[PDB]
């Protein structure tokens, strides 16, 4: 924030200044009290989210590049980060025959949902002989 | 040649040697008016250090540009000769001079009482700082364990000097104490218990360890307007320096609240109104309730 950059043509030179905007949220009511079963807006104005002026944007949850999302939150629900930040490994190889992912079904009995898990691994080739390990970090609100 | 020796505080001891030619352009076919520009920077305790300041004008062109050392008014006014030949016939020059003043700066602080994470906002009116006319003029804060400026806006370069320190133009200070981050070699005192000062700041989730690391910079408002302003906001704790006659700083060992200690800014103009050193400040209080 606050440093710049210089670009000239017609030996007019004209900076490009780095910085940042205060957002504003607000849920607008369509009469005087909102009750069941009405859509009313939600509003927000941010400067920071339009990374394209020639172009309009959406908050899509997928896009990592979209750095904040609103969220509303009843009661105590168990999101991904519930223990803490959490710890995640990506890997390659194959289900073993007593896997529940290969033996497993969803027909709401304990021979189906109910099993134990089991695989094999081939990360001998991967960079460094290791599973893909990665950096975690967790949204305040959105819970990603 | 530019420069200054000793000091530089004495006026007989600041030199700026230079001729600029102006090569105006008529105005129409057959108009006899030809048209030209100058400009002028007004040199600080900053750009006076490096050499791309003196290496940036241009001496010869249709818009020449040359740098002032100090306050030129009078018999030292600026001025352009011609030399000429009459309708007479005899060859008489025709000249004319324009004062080149500089500025006395103001710093203000926008807020007489402050509260724990409230913005707060510098803003320096100094005529002077301004130094190009197309472009805005920014002035950033200084992360280096090695010098004298740290944590303070000004030059990484620098030098010590009767007047103070020529690398430093403005710092930020909690109970008459530069706001400074527990970094280097020096911040080894762990206070009470057997926790260092910056690790104890990190605990309480504190991000904003001093002014360099706010992201704090002074920008000039538009391209000409000579008025610059920066934006931080109130810490709930920081590290006191325990020496500051030491490079790197000595820190203390355990972390202090902000609230009920006085907060002030402090600018050094480079050139007052008659071209001399002077430092100028502003102060204001942090509550709570």
């Amino acid at each position: 924030r606050g440093t710049s950059a210089s670009l000239d043509y017609n030996e007019t030179p004209q900076t490009i200044l780095v910085g940042f905007s205060f957002a504003s949220i607000d849920i607008q009511p369509v009469t005087d009290e909102w009750t069941s079963g009405q859509e009313i807006p939600v509003v927000i104005v941010d400067a920071d989210q339009n990374k394209n002026s020639r172009a309009d944007e959406d908050l899509d949850l997928n896009n990592p590049d979209v750095t904040l999302i609103p969220a509303l939150r009843t009661g105590d629900p168990f999101t991904i980060d519930e223990g803490g930040t959490p710890s995640l490994i990506f890997t390659n190889g194959t289900n073993g025959d007593d896997s529940i992912f290969d033996t497993g079904a969803i027909n709401n009995t304990s021979a189906g949902q109910v099993g134990n898990f089991t695989l094999n691994i081939n990360v001998t080739r991967f960079s460094s002989a290791t599973n893909i390990t990665s950096t975690e970090s967790i949204d305040t609100f959105s819970k990603r | 040649s530019f420069g200054f020796t000793d000091d530089g505080v004495q006026s007989s001891e600041r030199f700026a040697n230079q001729i600029i030619r102006i090569e105006a352009e008529e105005t129409g076919d057959n108009t006899s008016t030809f048209e030209g520009s100058l400009e002028y920077v007004m040199v600080n305790q900053i750009n006076i250090q490096d050499a791309g300041t003196f290496s940036g004008i241009t001496p010869i062109a249709d818009d020449p540009s040359f740098i002032v050392i100090e306050d030129l008014t009078d018999e030292d006014a600026p001025r352009v000769n011609y030399n000429d030949l009459g309708a007479d016939g005899v060859t008489t020059p025709v000249s004319d001079q324009e004062e080149a003043p500089s500025h006395s700066g103001v710093v203000s602080l926008n807020a007489d009482s402050y509260k724990i994470a409230d913005t707060v906002v510098i803003t320096v009116e100094d005529l002077d700082l301004n130094v190009d006319s197309d472009l805005i003029d920014i002035f950033t804060v200084v992360s280096d364990n090695s010098k004298a400026t740290d944590d303070a806006v000004g030059s990484a370069t620098t030098q010590s000097l009767s007047f103070g320190e020529l690398g430093r133009l403005l710092d930020v200070t909690f109970d008459d104490v530069i706001w400074s981050t527990p970094d280097g070699a020096n911040n080894t005192a762990t206070g009470n218990d057997s926790d260092t000062c910056s690790t104890e700041l990190s605990n309480a989730g504190i991000t904003d360890t001093g002014l360099g690391a706010t992201g704090f910079t002074l920008v000039e408002t538009g391209a000409a307007t000579g008025v610059f302003v920066g934006d931080f906001q109130i810490p709930s704790f920081w590290c006191r320096v325990s020496d500051t006659t030491t490079t790197p700083y000595t820190y203390a060992g355990d972390e202090e609240t902000t609230t009920g200690l006085d907060i002030e800014v402090n600018y050094v103009d480079f050139r007052d109104a008659s071209g001399e050193i002077v430092e100028v400040g502003d102060s204001a209080g942090v509550r709570a309730n």
